[PDB]
C-alpha cells in the first residue's frame, strides 16, 4: 500500500547494502503508478540525507529505473526532470571526497544507454 | 552485512 510517509521512512532506512536497494526498488516499481511523487520525495530525502549516503540514493535510482523499463516509462519519465539537479548536487557537498563513482555510474548509463546521449551529457557536465 | 550493492546487478 503506497503511503509517500512510508517512502520517506524507507529511504530513512535504506543502507548500502545490495539487498537494501535491490528490495525497496522492486517496492518502487510495484507502485510504478505512483511515480511522480515517489520522485520528488525521492528528491526531498536525498538533499536531506548526509553525504555518505547521497551516493546509495542514486543507486537506489539506477535500480528503479533500469528495472522499471520492463514495465513502462514512468519512472526513466519522471527522473529525467531530477537527475540533472540530484547529480549536480551530490558533486558538491563531494567537496572533499570522490567522484569516480559518480563519473562510472555515468558511463553504465550510456554504455547500457538507460538514458540518451544529450542526457547523459549534461549528467556528465552537471559536475 | 550483506554484499555491497553493484550499479550493474540489473539485468541488461
Amino acid at each position: 500500500s503506497f503511503s509517500e510517509s512510508a517512502l520517506e521512512k524507507k529511504l530513512s532506512e535504506l543502507s548500502n547494502s545490495q539487498h537494501s536497494v535491490q528490495t525497496l526498488s522492486l517496492w518502487l516499481i510495484h507502485h510504478r503508478k505512483h511515480a511522480g511523487p515517489i520522485v520528488s520525495v525521492w528528491h526531498r530525502e536525498l538533499r536531506k540525507a548526509k553525504s555518505n549516503r547521497k551516493l546509495t540514493f542514486l543507486y537506489l535510482a539506477n535500480d528503479v529505473i533500469q528495472n522499471s523499463k520492463r514495465k513502462g516509462p514512468e519512472f526513466t519519465r519522471e527522473f529525467e526532470s531530477v537527475l540533472v539537479d540530484a547529480f549536480s548536487h551530490v558533486a558538491r557537498e563531494a567537496d572533499e571526497g570522490c567522484k569516480k563513482p559518480l563519473e562510472r555510474l555515468l558511463n553504465i548509463w550510456q554504455e547500457r544507454s538507460v538514458y540518451g546521449g544529450e542526457f547523459i551529457q549534461q549528467l556528465k557536465l552537471s559536475m | 552485512t550483506s554484499p555491497s550493492y553493484s550499479p550493474t546487478s540489473p539485468s541488461y
